[PDB]
RNA sequence: UGUACCAUUUUGAAUAAGUGACGACUAACUAUGUGCCAGCAGUCGCGGUAAUACAUAGGUCGCAAGCGUUAUCCGGAUUU
RNA sequence: UCUGAGAGUUUGAUCCUGGCUCAGGAUUAACGCUGGCGGCAUGCCUAAUACAUGCAAGUCGAUCGAAAGUAGUAAUACUUUAGAGGCGAACGGGUGAGUAACACGUAUCCAAUCUACCUUAUAAUGGGGGAUAACUAGUUGAAAGACUAGCUAAUACCGCAUAAGAACUUUGGUUCGAAUCAAAGUUGAAAGGACCUGCAAGGGUUCGUUAUUUGAUGAGGGUGCGCCAUAUCAGCUAGUUGGUGGGGUAACGGCCUACCAAGGCAAUGACGUGUAGCUAUGCUGAGAAGUAGAAUAGCCACAAUGGGACUGAGACACGGCCCAUACUCCUACGGGAGGCAGCAGUAGGGAAUUUUUCACAAUGAGCGAAAGCUUGAUGGAGCAAUGCCGCG
């Protein structure tokens, strides 16, 4: 897995689930018809490969991938560990 | 092929309640006899005997029959 | 024996579920159904989306018993439960799709326009 | 073809057989008037021999009217 | 009523009992290997995938599939 | 499609206009009938006694092989 | 900048907050009164109600045997194809019933999939076998049809050989779940037609076919974002959420399955209900945006409904099949044809949506080396002042 850039950084919510992980990522824009500052947040459901794991309350980076399972179709690609 | 002369026109001449119908029927029939498509008990004894005149003289009446 | 105030199914399009039997036409004093007698019938259930409405009484012909009645071959045929199809005013029935089959016991008797709407005759 | 009646305009087009009648087009090779006597189809006659390499042959008619401009004299000798 | 739409059912009746008899012929040695785990199953498998794919009966995909699926278990052996 | 179109081809003003409205809003009025009766009408509002508000005649105004008429949508309505 | 108009209406009279009507453009308009034409567009939003009839996908004899007939002593020449087989049929055609979410609009990722024929060149088109319609005969038969036994050819079907190239596995090597390459194990392709030349042998032109191999192309799958109302709808969800193994559609994926589990979504409003084709686009104002999503162009889906499978490269398939369901029609009463949201046209509805129209002339499509066949796609004509321009 190589594929070009794709940044997905969140804040990590849940990880109940055996390497599996709730993100969430809190995104900022203007509102088309007033332009003022509006957050929504998304959540992603994202697998862990092994060799990285993910640990609650730390920034992520997540890439689209195949479909490891069903609404599981995102990979975790970098870490920005426990601070 | 067919000839001028092959398009004979018969009218049957009467009044009703002579039975006129009746032998209208019959010829039809007889003269109509189709063994291949369904008409042989479809019409064998096609009835306009008269219980109610109207119902069989309007469906029965028509332009002429080939 | 079928019998007044005996509520059986129907067996061809009307989108009624029970019907009753009120009194078996002919003479009086007969009390006892068998096949193919014509009968006065009230609708016990019925859907508005069929053709027939509640508390209408109607006329129609037991074609299949419960009870059963043995013919003049000496083959007695029977049924599980009882069958009743509706006739519209005379000897063409109300109904044009059949359920279930039906009995030649009738046949001589005229009909022909429900056997033509049937899938099988006994 | 399109435009008002008695007015036909039927813009040059390069057609896979799949697509229907003045539809959702490959790529438009030009314009041209069949009813004024003169050439004025817009052509580059590069890109054309590009989808002709790439496959998808567009309509016979304007066959002819590559012939008048030889692009065939220098299509099938480029084939070698 | 369509001419086309009745010769192509005639002609498809046919084909569709020739193409179940080759989907069985296939199976029935999927069968042989499963019970049989070697070489000369494997062989006949693969030989017989080819002459479905040959004519176009399986795609090369669902074939490539399968016999990766029989190749894993062989070589497992 | 003998179509379109063209050529002093021939005769010929001859072969073809109705529509709404005039108290004001909003350019375009006088006569007869009329008695809160008729009726007008988008609003203000008109008519139970000389009615430029109604009905008709005439006049006048504005459109036009179309005119009015309603439904419905944006502007005015910044009247979310 | 694109580009800006107001008046009247409350009161004895005055002002202010607010409302209402008029002043103007447009219709998928129609009614009422009249009524010339040319140019051009438009002409069921209601009953995706039921609908008689003709068309709306047919084609291929240079694919095959054979069948029939016009000539010919026969041979053979000449005309057609009933069938098999091949291509085509999934596209065009039409509607918006239903669909509130990757359906739609858009960018990537497909290291997740394929694409006959078109484009790329290369290995080849080797040798055999068996049936089979067509045809005949018998039976069930009114026919419709169905059953039984022989007769026949193929670019139809089925073994074997060659298979550079390909798939699969193994050894090595490249690179950040996959890449290119050396050797080895294993596996599997067919058919000749037509024409010309040559005494023959053989050779040649094209087509048909297999393998390999380049794009383009269509479809499918995931993706962020925005893309109706509705809180007088607070919990929704059980292959759901996730993992291991296996199977499965082009693929990855509880897609499905065997086992283990307990979460997932969710007051930044899910779930519920009503409505709904969407977009580019049509109109309005200068605009914020509203309006309508006629036609049109693309995308989306069903084709009286609910389902299922097959052929095919692609369909769950406008006029394919089967099953269940409502009806018509015929029936000799044994059983059968089935489904005009295709062009029309009619019953009814409404204000209303039309010839029961020509030709495929042209484009296109489908097919065939071909003369070319079909085409109610497509282009014209007809009716209607529905609308615009010009014109008496």
């Amino acid at each position: 897995k190589r594929n070009q850039r794709k940044v997905l950084i969140g804040i990590v919510k849940s990880t109940k689930n055996a390497k599996t992980a709730t993100v969430q990522v809190e995104s900022r824009f203007k509102h088309p018809l007033y332009h003022k500052s509006v957050v929504r947040h998304k959540k992603y459901q994202a697998h862990n490969e092994g060799e990285v794991l993910a640990k609650d309350g730390d920034k992520v980076q997540i890439v689209e991938t195949r479909p490891l399972s069903a609404t599981k179709r995102f990979r975790i690609a970098k870490i920005i560990e426990r601070a | 092929t067919v000839d001028l002369i092959n398009f004979r026109n018969f009218g049957i001449m009467a009044h009703i309640d002579a039975g006129k119908t009746t032998t209208s029927e019959r010829i039809l029939f007889h003269s109509g006899r189709i063994h291949k498509i369904g008409e042989t008990h479809d019409g064998e004894s096609v009835m306009d005997w008269m219980e109610q005149e109207k119902e069989r003289g309007i469906t029965i009446t028509s332009a002429a029959t080939s | 024996m079928v019998s007044f105030m005996t509520r059986l199914n129907v067996a061809d399009n009307t989108g009624a579920k029970q019907v009753g039997i009120i009194k078996v036409l002919g003479s009086t004093r007969k009390r006892y159904a068998f096949l193919g007698d014509v009968v006065v019938v009230s609708v016990k259930d019925a859907i508005p989306s069929g053709m027939v409405k509640k508390g209408q009484v109607l006329r129609a012909v037991i074609v299949r018993t419960k009870k059963g009645q043995q013919r003049k071959d000496g083959t007695h045929l029977k049924f599980d439960d009882n069958a009743c199809v509706l006739i519209k005013e005379d000897k063409s029935p109300r109904g044009t799709r059949i359920f279930g089959p039906v009995a030649r016991e009738l046949r001589e008797r005229g009909y022909n326009k429900i056997l033509s709407l049937a899938v099988e005759v006994v | 073809r399109m435009g008002r009646v008695h007015y036909p305009t039927y813009r040059i087009v390069a057609v896979d057989s799949r697509v229907k009648r003045d539809g959702k087009y490959i790529a438009l090779i030009g314009h041209l008037n069949p009813a004024l006597k003169e050439n004025k189809c817009k052509i580059d006659e590069a890109v054309a021999l590009e989808w002709l390499n790439k496959g998808a042959k567009p309509t016979d008619t304007v066959r002819s009217l590559f012939s008048q401009t030889g692009l065939w004299k220098k299509f099938v000798e480029s084939k070698k | 009523n369509i001419k086309s739409n009745e010769k192509r059912l005639r002609q498809n009746i046919k084909r569709n009992l020739n193409n179940k008899g080759q989907k069985t012929k296939l199976k029935t040695n999927v069968k042989n290997f499963h019970k049989e785990i070697n070489l000369d199953n494997l062989g006949n498998v693969y030989s017989q995938a080819d002459r479905l794919a040959r004519k176009g009966i399986i795609s090369t995909n669902r074939a490539r599939r399968l016999k990766s699926r029989n190749v894993a278990v062989l070589n497992k052996t």
